[PDB]
């Protein structure tokens, strides 16, 4: 009968994981909960407060790198946070999803200026730390979702044979899929790295 | 309020 | 009572536009043209199935840069794909969502081969070729992905005020908001093109 | 068929 911030939380990501994101909503959460809704309402007024709740919690818990570390270099602070972002991201199922569309409370506002003061500090127009910050969030987004969704289709899916391809396009899945998620999330986070690198460098 | 956005960055 | 392939895709992507990817159904479907389920399952199978062809039709209907045109650069041919790919993904309601974890079928297998074939003439390896591309999709499926969510979340959700924001974060977020989509993806893509070439240039 | 994957690149 009686909710907190926690009692909520921990239940809604525990069905999250069991439910996945479409099978969540508030009114599951408050049978989970053995609450009626209406007490549930004062703590998530609808479905995307709830997944705001659970974005930042996942953020909370698993995104060590939110912040600048001193003395980091820009480059390692955008490496570091964008590995520390895919945790969080991977932390729960449908986890990226549950993440997409969070807005910002006023608790990290602190985080997010030092974050910008720290780039610009480095050399970055303020624009230009804004989009090298939007281009990791983005591309990291993507990967997870991406990895995310592959894995749900292969329940619903005949798995498909690479037998037949034509050898570039056979050779390029074949070692996509060996090396797996986090070398082609490394890779692309190491080419957006040296990109901002070249951009810096003109610029100054 | 004076200012409000519709469309934000990612949060991390 | 009778069905083709063009009469279930369009009448599909119709219903995706009014309900988006979660109210999209193959029940939902058959209905909408007036066919019993049964005679549906011969041309999709299940959900799965079904978006799977609806991101195929997508592609061949807006993605004009799919191929590398002769005589572009490799970097043109990556920018002119990208932008080719997004308005894909622009082109129906949660259309990003409907292209996750989509597959090649056959049919794409020239038009994938040669952009292998056409990299690694210009220089890159096999892997850094495969690479360039999946870095390319994965940035442009989650800027699509991140601006179709707050288009959401805004029916749902109290508009947030920047008034209260810190300078350089509450500077960053409303010129973020201001410049739009297109801006914020132009200029990740742009810096994943500036750090191919960097690498490319090493390598070689 | 001697070969499958279970991880795709994006499609585009």
């Amino acid at each position: 009968s009686r909710l907190d911030k926690s009692k909520v939380i921990n239940s809604a990501l525990e069905l999250l994981n069991e439910v996945g994101i479409e099978g969540l909503t508030t009114r599951k959460l408050a049978q989970k909960l053995g609450v009626e809704q209406p007490t549930l309402y004062w703590h998530v007024k609808n479905k995307r407060a709830l997944l705001d709740a659970l974005a930042i919690e996942m953020l909370d818990r698993h995104h060590t790198h939110f912040s600048p570390l001193e003395g980091e270099s820009w480059q390692d602070f955008l490496r570091n946070n964008a590995k520390s972002f895919r945790n969080a991201l991977l932390s729960h199922r449908d986890g990226a999803k549950v993440h997409l569309g969070t807005r910002p409370t006023e608790k990290q506002y602190e985080t997010l200026e030092n974050q910008l003061a720290f780039l610009t500090q480095q050399g970055f127009s303020l624009e230009n730390a804004l989009y090298a910050l939007s281009a990791v969030g983005h591309f990291t987004l993507g990967s997870v979702l991406e990895d995310q969704e592959h894995q749900v289709a292969k329940e619903e899916r005949e798995t498909p044979t690479t037998d037949s391809m034509p050898p570039l396009l056979r050779q390029a899945i074949e070692l996509f899929d060996h090396q797996g998620a986090e070398p082609a999330f490394l890779h692309g986070l190491e080419s957006l790295i040296r990109g901002f690198e070249v951009q810096l460098t003109a610029l100054l | 309020s004076r200012v409000v956005v519709w469309r934000l960055p990612p949060l991390h």
